[PDB]
RNA sequence: GGAUUUUUGGAGCAGGGAGAUGGAAUAGGAGCUUGCUCCGUCCACUCCACGCAUCGACCUGGUAUUGCAGUACCUCCAGGAACGGUGC
């Protein structure tokens, strides 16, 4: 019962890799204690170089398994 | 010592060449202008030289060594068997043996 | 309840440490925040993916419920948690 | 009421454990806690396409674990 | 060296040790069965050990032979003796013996303290002989090959009665089919057993053994063993009757016993070996699978406690007249009150004056010299062992203080007009300077 | 004196300085080598620092062995049966030895995976075609002498005792 | 001298790595492997440094392969400044130290006295300085570790050596 | 109970979740026992992808590692305790 | 206390095509053993589309550095792919 420790990180530009190999290009913008972070600005990123940007994508912890950062904040 | 009980040995490898009473391989080894320390019987090493040439005969049997070889040793345990049965009773008669005469002198 | 575990891995956040994942994912650096929970923040990390193009990017967030294992502190050797 | 508890009538026992990497092994565990954490003992172990390793002291896992075969000389009803 | 000589010397050695250890170890005995069973393997291997000598010397003639003939001449002597013994009398001033000349042999073949074992004996025993139940040659593995009949026939009453009466008879008409994989597994939990007979028969000669078993396979089955009167010959391993004695054995070299069935007499071998060693190892152990049924049966059917043990298998203090205390003064003495004296092996004492005393009491006094520290009064009723060391550690600080030590006091100017401590100055002075 | 089981249990068996399980048992001068297969199959590295054994031999099966140190020994020949005990074997680290003619040097070359290897401050050192001979019956090998092979050599140690 | 012993003046195309091997086969001979401080940044290029058990270890691979052949030019090694981070967490009986510092640590300068079997004591001579007696409770480490320290090392502007003392 | 907590402190090849052996010397257990493993190493299956050529293991070491709960297959003793 | 981070599981599975190319001694079926024909598990060579790229370690020779610090891993050119998993 703690939420994770994406507080400076919000509002910020992560490259996130979820299940399926998949990448998330996309802005830090909300969670929950579930760690459902959820990304505006969000691209998917497929196996081969195609990307589509999705608008705004609440990708859950249920899979994303890394994600990186692309600034100090 | 290992020097001594090779002297032991060279003495056992000579009384096993020994083929007379009076003549043998040590006689000349005796007075032949160097020592012999091994060849007096008052010695106690003439006790060691003896289970020496014991030891020898036992190279020197024709079924000891010599031209035959007999395998129920080499793979037999059945034999063996047999021969451990023999010692122990032999073993048997003589704490027999041990226990009368004890009783007697007593 | 809590976890020497969880004091094992409060020993190995904070340095270079390397985490390794499950499809090969292995970020070996700076694993800055983490969390009981082992949501893994790395930093200025070493990662291979697997790919052996092991490439090194900057503040990772490498969940843990995907961690294979852990390298830590070999330093701890004598942590208070086994000592 | 669980099974888990009929699991738990097993110390002295001779059983069979098919685990999760294919795992087939035979096994007198050491002792099992309710998450089905039941430790191997003097076990022949062989996963998929394996030998048969032994382990005279292992920690067989819960949730990695498949099928669990009893005793013969195990009283169903009186095991839960 | 001495090849047809001290061969025949090293070989003497070995067979003579091999026989005092095996006399000794086939007269005397030990009570544990376990032991019992190792220990026949052991004179069998004692045999061994006599049996390697005896294969270095029975064919040991390519020295003999041929040193028999130079070794055979009246006319030499001392002339190679002195050669021998001018090569000798070199430096050997080495004053010091050796008993490791023959003194080998009796710490290679005897007994040892905690395992009768010799040189050789250092893991001799029944270690892997013996399972959990079996004991050494009390118990046996059926359960194995139960499990592997169990998991191919599958039948809902394939329970204790059809296991032994299938595992107990020789050659009846089986409870499972031969012509299936049911004869390799009869083959493979034969193979167990065997394997298990030939530990419990070690001092038997194996390999004379294997000859009768193997003239078994190759005439006392196929050449009329079983007699008849269909039935004048058949067999069990091959499935096939005969007219008479001779169809039988035609049927055997005919086309279809050369090729034409998946059952011939080499496509049936496997199977066939193991029926054969399935059948000896039953009508031999006859006792012995009856043992083991009767222990079945025992722990099947024995109680609870029994089984699973044989598987691991008013307060009153006393008067000078040994009565009880009555109560009032009881309170008064006030027994119910307990001391944890650690010192005394964490005793615990009722009775405050008995404490205290204890103090002085031996189990402190012991209590106190291992722990390193004197039974003197400065630390009586300081009970926990920390605490004691601290204490202690004090007062050796204050008595070194307190000493007049006169190595770092007594002090000693030398010469120079500069001052060292008595220590350095006896130091420097005997170490030829002061 | 007796070399045992108990200097080889006792013996350290933890990393070694290229972070390998090294066990060793310096400090004995022990001349026997019996009871090892007790490192139970957890060692890669058996040292024996200060000993004095008659020659090279005397090992266990270890199909994982990565290092042995028996330099500082009495290493006088070299014995048969060393590949199929050591099949994981590239350091076998025999300096300070006393190996003397090339006739020990005839299991040498039986090993697939001899790389990394040392026999140095023995008789065989300062011979002519010595190291010739090593580079034509070494072939896996990398690090001879702590510096690389050479096609060169290899090319001499071939061509050359035809 | 120092227990942690430098070894350098080899190639830099081999591998750390793999002159980390090799160094492991050279030194277990001439001294106790406990850690080889292997770096291969440009400031420290061509170098390592091998922790022995023994400071006399150390040096001894320092004389004994006092230029030894490998790695594409003859290694060097001698002691070390200092010592390394795991040794951190870790003929008479009397002789006069001539070139004796009147600067030294009698910390360190025990620890020099003490490499032998446990010596006695060391007196720095406090009047006319740049002298001092040093006694060991065995004669025959003082003598081994005074004809050792012949010409030794100690705060390396001056060699402080120790012959038996007088009549 | 607490099953391993005797055979702690030894080299115990601890198994993975894609079946490979690490041997390191345990420490200590959880309720979702994530290990710490201490002079811990690792070893899988260098796979030939062929018959003739064979199977081996490449060695590698982690040092200390803390193997997240999600990990253990079994946990079996390989080393005694240094 | 079996629901998005660890213990009631997403685990299982299968290796791209072909040539009058070949090995199965002790192991496959039928043509009712031998001979010979066709048939449902691999590897060695060769053809494609060395199953395709990255990178890492290494073998080859040349090549820059003489230097003190606790390592994911530290030269550069060029070849080869003996080895690893990442996208199809």
């Amino acid at each position: 019962a703690h939420p994770p420790e994406l507080k400076k990180f919000m509002d910020k530009k992560l490259s996130l890799k979820l299940n399926g190999g998949r990448h998330v290009q996309g802005i830090l913008r909300g969670f929950d204690p579930f760690m459902n972070l959820v990304i505006d600005e969000c691209v998917e990123m497929a196996t081969s170089g195609q990307q589509n940007n999705i608008g705004m994508v609440v990708i859950r912890g249920n899979s994303i398994i890394m994600l990186e950062a692309l600034e100090r904040v | 010592s290992a020097f001594d009980l090779d002297v032991v040995k060279l003495t056992a490898q000579f009384v096993a060449r020994n083929g007379r009473q009076f003549l043998t391989q040590l006689m000349q080894k005796e007075q032949r202008n160097y020592q012999f320390d091994f060849l007096r019987p008052q010695h106690s090493l003439f006790n060691y030289f003896t289970k020496l040439v014991e030891q020898y005969t036992k190279i020197l049997i024709p079924p000891k060594g010599l031209f035959s070889k007999l395998k129920k040793e080499a793979e037999n345990p059945r034999e063996v068997l047999d021969q451990v049965c023999y010692r122990v009773e032999w073993a048997k008669f003589q704490e027999r043996e041990r226990k009368k005469e004890e009783e007697e002198k007593e | 309840s809590i976890g020497v575990p969880i004091k094992v891995l409060h020993e190995a956040e904070g340095h270079i440490v390397t985490c390794e994942t499950n499809t090969g994912e292995v970020y070996r650096g700076k694993l800055i925040e983490a969390e009981d929970n082992m949501n893994c923040q790395m930093s200025n990390i070493t990662v291979t993916y697997r790919d052996g193009r092991v490439a090194q990017l900057e503040q990772v967030y490498i969940r843990g419920s995907k961690i294979r294992f852990l390298i830590l502190p070999d330093m701890l050797k004598n942590a208070p948690m086994l000592k | 009421m669980k099974l888990v508890r009929f699991l738990m009538k097993l110390s002295h026992e001779t059983v069979t454990i098919e685990l999760k990497n294919g795992t087939q092994v035979h096994g007198t565990i050491t002792g099992v806690d309710v998450s089905m954490n039941t430790h191997l003992k003097a076990v022949k172990m062989t996963l998929k396409n394996r030998e048969p390793v032994q382990l005279e002291t292992l920690s067989i896992r819960g949730n990695n674990i498949r099928y669990f075969i009893l005793p013969d000389s195990l009283p169903l009803d009186t095991l839960l | 060296m001495e090849t047809i000589l001290e061969q025949q010397r090293r070989y003497h050695e070995e067979k003579e040790r091999l026989m005092d250890v095996m006399a000794k170890e086939m007269l005397t005995k030990k009570s544990t069965l376990r032991d019992q069973i190792n220990s026949d393997h052991r004179t069998r291997a004692m045999q061994d050990r006599y049996m390697e000598v005896s294969g270095n010397l029975r064919d040991l003639y390519d020295d003999k032979d041929g040193l028999r003939k130079e070794e055979l001449n009246a006319i030499s002597g001392p002339n190679e003796f002195a050669e021998f013994y001018n090569r000798l009398k070199q430096i050997k001033e080495f004053h010091r013996k050796h008993p490791n000349e023959i003194c080998v042999p009796m710490s290679v073949e005897f007994e040892e303290l905690l395992k009768a074992r010799e040189n050789p004996s250092e893991e001799a025993q029944n270690l892997v002989e013996f399972t959990d139940e079996e004991g050494y040659g009390r118990y046996l593995d059926l359960h194995d090959c139960y499990l592997k009949y169990i998991n191919l026939k599958a039948s809902e009453k394939l329970d204790y009665i059809t296991y032994l009466s299938i595992f107990d008879q020789l050659f009846d008409i089986p409870k499972e089919r031969k012509n299936a994989e049911y004869k390799r597994y009869l083959e493979m939990l034969l193979e167990y057993l065997q394997d298990y007979t030939d530990r419990v028969k070690p001092l038997q000669d194996q390999n004379e053994l294997f000859g009768k078993i193997q003239a078994e396979f190759e005439k006392k089955w196929e050449n009329g063993t079983f007699p008849g009167w269909e039935e004048r010959a058949q067999r069990l391993f091959s499935t096939k009757g005969k007219s008479l004695e001779s169809l039988d054995t035609s049927l055997f070299a005919k086309n279809p016993k050369s090729k034409g069935t998946k059952r011939d007499t080499e496509r049936n071998k496997d199977i066939a070996f193991l029926e054969a060693q399935i059948y000896e190892y039953v009508e031999i152990l006859g006792e012995q699978r009856h043992l083991t049924h009767e222990n079945v049966q025992r722990k099947q059917a024995r109680t609870g406690e029994e089984r699973e043990e044989e598987e691991e298998e008013k307060n009153l203090p006393l008067g000078w007249d040994g009565k009880p205390i009555p109560y009032w003064l009881y309170k008064l003495h006030g027994l119910n009150i307990n001391y944890n004296c650690e010192i005394c092996g964490n005793y615990t004492y009722r009775g405050p004056k008995a404490f205290q005393r204890h103090f002085a009491e031996w189990r402190h006094a012991h209590g106190m010299r291992c722990l390193g520290i004197p039974n003197t009064a400065h630390f009586a009723n300081v009970t926990q062992i920390e605490d004691a060391v601290s204490l202690w550690a004090k007062l050796k600080l204050q008595k070194a203080s307190e000493r007049w030590q006169p190595d770092t006091e007594e002090e000693y100017e030398d010469s120079s007009g500069n001052v060292v401590n008595k220590k350095t100055y006896e130091d420097l002075k005997r170490q030829g300077l002061l | 004196v007796k070399l045992t089981a108990e200097l080889i249990e006792q013996a350290a068996q933890y990393t070694n300085a290229v972070r390998d399980r090294e066990l060793d048992l310096r400090g004995y001068k022990i001349p026997v080598i019996e009871n090892l297969g007790a490192t139970l199959d957890q060692f890669d590295a058996i040292d024996f620092s200060d000993n004095e054994i008659r020659k090279l031999d005397g090992f266990p099966l270890l199909r994982r062995l990565k290092t042995l140190l028996v330099n500082n020994n009495r290493i006088c020949r070299i014995g048969e049966g060393l590949d199929q005990a050591l099949p994981c074997l590239t350091e076998l680290i025999l300096t300070n030895n006393s190996l003397v003619e090339l006739g020990d040097l005839d299991p040498l070359a039986s090993l697939k995976s001899l790389t990394y290897l040392s026999i140095l401050r023995n008789p065989v050192t300062n011979k002519k075609h010595y190291r010739l001979y090593v580079i034509y019956k070494v072939p896996q090998v990398r690090v001879l002498d702590f510096q690389k092979v050479k096609l060169k050599e290899r090319q001499e140690a071939e061509k050359m005792f035809k | 001298p120092n227990h942690t012993i430098y070894i350098n003046n080899m190639n830099d195309k081999i591998k750390k790595e793999e002159l980390k091997r090799s160094l492991y086969a050279l030194f277990s001979q001439f001294g106790h492997v406990v850690d080889i401080v292997a770096l291969k940044t440009m400031k420290m290029r061509g170098q390592a440094f091998v922790i022995f058990k023994e400071l006399g270890s150390s040096t001894n691979a320092l004389r004994q392969l006092q230029g030894f052949p490998f790695y594409g030019k003859p290694m060097r090694i001698q002691y070390a400044k200092t010592d390394s981070d795991i040794i951190s967490k870790m003929p008479n009986y009397i002789l006069f130290l001539n070139n004796l510092p009147e600067e030294t640590n009698e910390m360190m300068l025990s620890m020099l006295f003490n490499q032998f079997p446990g010596f006695k004591e060391v007196r720095l001579v406090p009047g006319r300085h740049d002298i001092a007696f040093v006694e060991f409770e065995n004669d025959g480490q003082a003598g081994a570790a005074r004809d050792a320290l012949q010409g030794f090392k100690i705060t390396p502007s001056h060699a402080m050596k120790i012959t038996y003392a007088k009549k | 109970s607490s099953k391993m907590l005797q055979h702690i402190d030894y080299r115990m090849r601890c198994i993975l979740q894609d079946g490979r052996i690490f041997i390191g010397t345990f420490k200590a257990f959880d309720k979702h026992m994530n290990l710490i493993l201490c002079d811990c190493d690792e070893f899988r299956k260098i796979k030939p992808k062929n018959s003739k050529q064979a199977e081996r293991e490449e060695k590698r070491v982690l040092g200390l590692v803390l193997l997240r709960g999600e990990n253990l297959v079994s946990m079996t003793v390989e080393g005694p305790p240094p």
